[PDB]
RNA sequence: UAAUGCGAUAAUACGCAUGACGGUUCAUUUUUGCCGUGUGUGGUCACGGUAAAACUUAAGAAUCGUCCA
RNA sequence: CGUUCUUCAACCAACGGAAUAAAGCUACGCUAGGGAUAACAGGCUUAUUCGCUCACAGAGUUUUAUCGACGAGCGCGGUUGGCACCUC
RNA sequence: GUUUUUACUAAUUAUAAAAAAGAAAAGCUUAACUGCAAUACAAACAAUUAAAGCAGGGGCAUUGUCGGCAAUAAUGCAUUGAAGAAAUA
RNA sequence: UAAGUCAGACGCAAAGCUACAAGGUUUCGCGUCAAAAGGAAAAAAGUCCGCCAGCGAGGCUAAGGUACAUAAA
RNA sequence: AAUAAAUAAGUUUAAUACCUUUUGCAGCAUGGACCAGCGAUUAAAUGCCGGUAAUUAGCAAAGUUAAACUAACGAAAAAUA
């Protein structure tokens, strides 16, 4: 705290005490959801909007170690308890605090009540977007992704935010611009607009400053948003991938390869693409990424080779994960059928493990199967060569 | 293998001990030499037992 | 213990406090080993604590 | 005057058995039990002071 | 003999530099949170406005001090703000600041020191 | 503090907290430690036979 | 040295909430103490009234209230 | 280990060492 | 452990904190030539047992003498030591004196019972801390320094050692 | 302070001026000024040797006031124990009470839902009706009012008791206040054997010129009773009561307006006043509408035929209000605390009968609950499922079928929880 | 915080001007000593503190000097 | 003549101030009590006193023959003191 | 006591108080009031200490402050006597 | 309990007074005696271990001991 | 301090009276030679606080003494019509 006059009395008149720092330290020191609950129980009467905002981010940090399992019960209980404070302080938050509230609750895959989201949106709807200026770059990237993840669709909110952020787009970091680009591609009322053109242009000179994950997202969003390269993003993004094809993680390499393939720019690079997958197939390939890999390889037209039976390994990996939504299972089966490989006739066929796992899973979830679903599976089963109404050999 | 509980046995008498140390023994409910109690393994219990390591045996 | 060597009250024999014998030294060594052992055990307990605390029955708590 | 700093923490949790002074409360405790597990613990703590009257009432 | 602090939602601040005088109006919800600036007018804006129409000598002139007060009055009136509390500091005793405050009071804005 | 009269400070603080709790409801309504509290057991080890 | 409201409420409506809390606190204290800790006097006479409030100073003459008529 | 040790001791009839049907197999308490 | 209550941790009125002299580790300053005071002191002011810092060295000379123990020396003792050192070393020797007796001590005459106030000044003393350097020498050789050390050791109640600059 | 020791609150000038006086009656003032059940018990215990029937009558009446303070919950243990001890004194002095004292005694014990023993209740009744009620003449209006309602709440249905009481009170009906007459009318409606007696007609006629003096609460009850007692409106009370309601539609509290509105709808006198009726409900919905009155509002609006409008979704808010009452969630906001909202009183278990009635009424409204993501009736049924899960023991075959019919009617029959 | 800062008419329209060198003022708890409490045959013990006192190597910021290597 | 309110004054400075005021002698003494408390003796302490060792400066003048010091340490319980532990 | 101005930031028996504060200079004033007071510090008791707030009549400002003095010492129970006013008899 | 008590003592650890003396004196933290038998050090109020409802020719230990006195290498 | 606990009856081990007064007494502090008899919180009136009962008490004898009690805010609406 200082009494010296200055240009920004808004951020200089804030009162900071030792007691507030004491509570914030306890929140950060908590190492588990069980410990964090006890910290909040002791401090019930001494929680302020800053403490509530920080706690929501703590839930995001705590759940990162629980990579495999779903959201734990104590995390859900904490989220419900915190929401009681959010409603109480709905009109006492800053734009920076609201930014980190939505991100924290969105990372736990929780949905905020529509009445509460409307109240929190007043930070950017009131004062003609003056408060947007107070927000820094880190706040802006969380506001776009946080509200987008919540499913909040309000034209006035998004129109005002876009207008107040347009001047600063060229001077944001590359990753932040990529985040905004992905959000725009997901909103129909922002396609082919000045905001979209400005965002694409600002990214043109910042292509080389993107991180692998953000680089893949930008290329995916750019391809859908701008089929015709009127901004030059696609050419630059493709060039960077070619130069650094082997320098990116597997999941990023799969995403870019699929996007390039669907752009009808396939090249004889399959030999280079296959080797990374077999080297790292049992890891760095969740169900979503495996589907993208299958679509890209099948669309490109690579044929199974004796040296590297990629399809055989992929089928085994798919079976391991199954042993999921029926739609994903149906889509995977169709892609395998389009591959042109047999499963039933041969004793040891590349696709045999997948279909065998599929039959076992369907038997346990026969209630979910519908007439259309059964017909689609039957077509896939007929295509691969299993139509006798008998279980797979394996 | 998690440690779920601790066993505390009294070794020394109440005579000649400071009054702020007798309170700890009374909270653990130890009254006689060679008497044993079972307590839950919690951080608050361990802190108290660290103030009287010369009066008891812990396992 | 008494260190004072003056006065008419003979807390110690003439010459002051006497030095420890071999048995007394051995006695004091063992008293310290027990104390050090207790602190070592508390270290093991802290490194192997379970997530959920066990609930133990008590008749007096049950009544009230 | 002051030998410990801070707010007193939670009391330790100690497993205890019934004492001879409360032998006359056994019948009341049986009535207050609300489940088989609780009644099992009540009898176990009072094992050294069980009498034929207590065994008969538990079965009832 | 320092007086106790009193919390107010709307406060007026002045920043007097070598070259210009800056006036801000900030709204607060609690002392522990940052405020929201609702008005931001300095003699730099007045100089650019008057110079086009009426020549002025420099930003720190009586003409610009009155112009800044007038612009502040319009913004507060549009936002339905009629009463503010002035934050007193070393810069508050500057001659340029005092002229602006006097003009604001005559225009109709109620400025309170305590 | 010099006086030997017993202090009434704990009584004065309790009256203040009780008044606030009576009139102002709390925001939280659950405690995780209470929710997952398990059944009471006699001991954590097998019994020693005679 | 600062005093912070209960729920960080700095609005001007907090004053009335504080007034109610003051009344409640006195009721809590009287309940805990018991009936035999008397908090008001009960004399065999009434205290004089001056300027609309209760006064501890006596009048020159003591009289029963309302036991006299005009003239 | 506590469960795997309580069972072994439980599977021992020490009261059967004072029943006159005993041999040198009713005292082999430790190692079956 | 620190013996304070929770209100003291937050609103203590002891804003300007000074370490007590009895336990302060700062080296004592060089003696000055101010006149001796006529104000009675307390007995603690003439005693200090905390050791010297672990960075003490010679400041001016090449050789010196240090004390390995704490002690309280009177003015009479210092004068006898000064004459012994001057005679032993030479007339053409450089000597630095780093100590001086400045703390008054009181005493009462024989035949006086306890009470009726404190006594009158009798002599002056100075505290000595372990490892402190008492004298420094220059324009001499090492053998001469040893001779000075042996000359004064019988005249002091504490063990003494030699210090050299390198 | 300065007068008393540390921690003792300072004197209240209002109380001090009551206790400091030249006149006697100290014990009566002490019991009258008691602020809690425990305090009153201590006063009676320390004054046992000097208690008299007048002291016992006041003590039982005080139980009514203490209960009112402790609202939002059922009768507490200390109140029950205090009532039990007072009954022993009533038996002791049962032969020494006057008509006025008996009237106060019954009223206080009735307000606490305490059932006087039949033997003691008979004795108290005998005192009032002894000597053919010739002693009832020396009683004021309040004494008569409390006699009628106090015994009716107890359930005393002795025909001879009521016959004698009615005969003595009959000549004084024209000279009673409007509120007193309204209380008498309520008792007459509840007693079937007096439905067609001349006493009922005399009461209705006596109330004709005193309609304007009825309080909003008594006025609402009088209109309810008159509808059942005189469906033909021969006395003209219904016409006069309806006219006053129309003139002063917005001048009454919410609870009284809802009760009168429901009575009009069941009388098939609906008029295009729904627009005026809807706005007060939405304006004050979080307060002045407990569970019972919320059901009354739904029945009146549904019977009248009001349909959901975009500007004012009355049915949507009522579902949220119903869910709030069932769950019992409270709010710490300063406005809610100072406004004394009913929802912040706490949690009160409601009969399953009301839950079934509300569910049926919502189903008859014609709005959906399940299909839409945000439907007007979504919050109520979601709260209902949570509440029922904790009280499955009370569910039987008939109750389950009744809810199942309501669930199907609204459009939730897939065996899945409500979205909200 | 270049709508900055400083000024010898000192007012601010005019003067110096945000780099570079030099000299001053402000991390494995830097790690040792030391202090406090407890226990103690007077130390082969435990924990904590030093934003109270001695003690290391930096990097940066604020002036100041300067035709600049 | 009495009561209440607004106020003040004197001795209380032995300053919680009251029996209105108010000094001495007793070796002519008397009674009730205390080793809770002094004088002789014992006890504890050792500043002081006394003795020894280191120190070998300075006188003697080759000798530490003899005399002898600043200063420090230790001992003794015989000098002058301190305390109030035993006996009124 | 309270308003205005600024090339000033001291002193006390003693003391690192204090910059939206003080001191000095200029102007107007008597709150160095009447009747009450939540809640606390301290404390064997007696007394001693701080004080939001309500009504009346005022002062300087023009909606803030004033129930004496930077703070920590400058004192004395009850009784008896005396004075101003008021109510009885 | 509207009772008794308002003569306290010493050990370890600090400070004032004395002479960094006293089994001295004045405060302060803990313990013991006072009002506490039993065991160890020679006798042993205040040091170390340890708190006696009664009886018994059972067993395990604490402080301290284990060529004789005097139980145990 | 003239006894105690044991014993193969030879002996072995443990063991400084009581009262009063004291920080502390085997006390080199106080009182008692021994036996029998005598020898010290009692009664009245009044007040306060517990316990146990009477259910106002005393006279008188359809009428009198003593004590005790004697207004505080008339605040509840529980009708599956
Ligand atoms: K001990
Ligand atoms: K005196
Ligand atoms: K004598
Ligand atoms: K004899
Ligand atoms: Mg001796
Ligand atoms: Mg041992
Ligand atoms: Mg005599
Ligand atoms: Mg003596
Ligand atoms: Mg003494
Ligand atoms: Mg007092
Ligand atoms: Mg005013
Ligand atoms: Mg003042
Ligand atoms: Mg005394
Ligand atoms: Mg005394
Ligand atoms: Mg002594
Ligand atoms: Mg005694
Ligand atoms: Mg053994
Ligand atoms: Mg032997
Ligand atoms: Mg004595
Ligand atoms: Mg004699």
């Amino acid at each position: 705290n200082t009494g010296v006059p200055g240009p920004r009395p808004e951020v200089a008149q804030k009162l900071s005490t030792e007691y507030q720092g004491h509570i914030l330290r306890m929140i950060s020191l908590a190492e588990s959801a069980s410990e964090l609950d006890e910290v909040l129980w002791s401090s019930k009467k001494h929680l302020r909007p800053v403490h509530i905002a920080r706690s929501c981010l703590k839930l995001e940090y705590l759940r990162t170690k629980e990579k495999g399992r779903e959201v734990s019960e104590p995390i859900k209980n904490l989220a419900s308890e915190l929401e009681n404070y959010v409603e109480l302080y709905s009109t006492k938050f800053t734009i920076g605090q609201v930014s980190q509230l939505v991100r924290g609750l969105s990372s736990i895959r929780r949905n905020i009540q529509p009445d509460l989201l409307l109240k929190l949106a007043a930070v950017v709807v009131a004062d003609d977007g003056r408060q947007v200026q107070l927000a820094n770059e880190m706040d802006c990237r969380d506001l776009f992704f946080g509200f987008f993840s919540q499913g909040f669709d309000n034209e006035l909110f998004w129109k005002r935010l876009s207008e107040s952020v347009l001047p600063r787009l060229p001077y944001f970091n590359a990753d932040v611009v990529s985040t905004v680009l992905r959000v725009v591609s997901g909103l129909r009322f922002l396609h082919n607009t000045e905001f979209a053109h400005a965002t694409m242009t600002a990214l043109v000179p910042k292509v080389g400053d993107l991180s692998p994950a953000r680089l893949a997202d930008a290329f995916f969003s750019a391809s859908l948003l701008d089929p015709t390269d009127v901004s030059g993003l696609n050419a630059k993004l493709e060039e960077r991938f070619l130069r650094e094809f082997t320098s990116f993680p597997i999941k990023d390499t799969v995403t870019m390869f699929q996007t390039v393939t669907v752009r009808r720019h396939s090249t004889p690079e399959l030999a280079a693409q296959v080797a990374p997958l077999v080297a790292a197939q049992a890891h760095q390939l969740p169900v979503r990424h495996l589907r993208r890999a299958l679509e890209g390889m099948v669309t490109a037209g690579w044929k199974d080779t004796a040296e590297i039976p990629l399809y055989a390994i992929l089928a085994k990996q798919a079976a391991r994960l199954v042993l999921t939504p029926v739609q994903l299972l149906r889509q995977l089966a169709r892609i395998f059928a389009n591959t042109g490989l047999k499963a039933g006739p041969g004793a040891n066929q590349p696709l045999a493990p997948y279909f065998a796992a599929l039959q076992r899973e369907l038997e346990g979830r026969l209630a979910e199967l519908d007439e259309q679903v059964t017909d689609d599976f039957a077509e896939s089963f007929k295509k691969v060569g299993i139509a006798e109404g008998a279980r797979v050999q394996i | 293998e998690p440690v779920r509980s601790l066993f505390v046995t009294l070794r020394r008498s109440y005579i000649g001990k400071a009054w702020f140390h007798r309170e700890i023994l009374q909270n653990f409910r130890l009254k006689k030499i060679r008497q044993t109690v079972e307590v839950a393994n919690t951080p608050s219990a361990r802190n108290s037992l660290a103030k009287i390591p010369h009066l008891v045996t812990i396992e | 213990v008494v260190f004072k060597t003056t006065g008419g009250k003979a807390w110690n024999p003439p010459g002051g406090l006497k030095p420890l014998t071999n048995t007394q030294k051995r006695s004091r060594k063992e008293n310290l080993q027990i104390l050090l052992r207790n602190l070592s055990v508390l270290k093991l307990a802290a490194e192997n604590q379970p997530e959920v605390t066990v609930n133990l029955f008590s008749p007096l708590k049950f009544m009230h | 005057t002051i030998f410990n700093t801070g707010v007193p923490g939670p009391r330790p949790e100690v497993a205890q058995k019934l004492s001879t002074e409360y032998q006359g409360h056994i019948l009341r405790m049986i009535s207050l039990a609300e489940s088989a597990s609780e009644l099992d613990e009540v009898l176990w703590s009072s094992k050294k002071h069980l009498r034929p009257v207590h065994i008969a009432r538990s079965c009832l | 003999p320092l007086k106790p602090l009193v919390f107010r939602p709307l406060k007026l601040f002045f920043w007097a530099t070598n070259r210009h005088v800056h006036a801000k109006v900030v709204r607060f919800s609690s002392p522990f949170n940052e405020g929201v600036p609702v008005v931001d007018i300095s003699t730099f804006d007045a100089f650019n406005k008057l110079k086009g129409s009426a020549p002025v000598v420099a930003p720190r002139s009586l003409e610009c001090y009155k112009e800044v007060a007038k612009m502040v009055k319009e913004e507060t009136a549009r936002q339905n703000i009629n009463e503010v509390t002035l934050h007193l500091n070393s810069h508050a005793s500057d001659r340029g600041v005092r002229e602006v405050v006097r003009e604001l009071k005559n225009l109709g804005l109620l400025v309170k020191k305590v | 503090v010099r006086t030997k009269l017993p202090s009434k400070r704990p009584f004065l603080q309790t009256a203040s907290h009780l008044a606030v709790n009576s009139l102002v409801p709390s925001v939280r309504t659950n405690r995780w430690a209470d929710l997952i509290k398990g059944p009471a057991v006699r001991s954590c080890i097998p019994e020693i036979p005679e | 040295i600062h005093v912070v409201p209960i729920n960080d409420d700095w609005s001007p409506e907090y004053q009335k909430l504080a007034d109610e809390l003051v009344v409640r606190r006195a009721e809590v204290k009287r309940q805990i103490l018991g009936h035999h800790v008397h908090t008001e006097p009960a004399f065999h006479f009434s205290l004089p009234q001056r300027n609309g409030n209760m006064s501890w100073l006596l009048n020159s003459v003591h009289k029963f209230p309302g036991t006299t008529t005009l003239a | 280990x506590x469960x795997x040790x309580x069972x072994x001791x439980x599977x021992x009839x020490x009261x059967x060492x004072r029943x006159x049907x005993x041999x040198x197999x009713x005292x082999x308490x430790x190692x079956x | 452990f620190r013996r304070r209550t929770w209100p003291a941790v937050c609103g203590s009125l002891h804003i300007w904190k000074k370490m007590p002299w009895r336990i302060d580790q700062a080296p004592p300053p060089m003696p000055d030539s101010k006149p001796l005071t006529r104000l009675r002191a307390k007995r603690y002011e003439g005693i200090k047992k905390v050791v010297m810092p672990n960075s003490t060295q010679l400041q001016f000379g090449l050789y010196g003498i240090r004390s390995m123990e704490s002690a309280r020396l009177k003015d009479n003792t210092l004068e006898a030591i000064r004459r012994t050192i001057r005679r032993k070393i030479k007339k053409t020797g450089r000597l630095w004196i780093m100590i001086r007796a400045t703390v008054p001590m009181t005493k009462k005459p024989l035949g006086i019972r306890m009470g009726k106030g404190k006594g009158s000044i009798d002599h002056y003393v100075t505290p000595i801390r372990p490892g402190q350097i008492l004298y420094e020498f220059d324009r001499i050789s090492r053998p001469i320094a040893l001779q000075a050390l042996r000359a004064i050791q019988p005249k002091l109640p504490c063990r003494l050692g030699l210090v050299e600059w390198s």
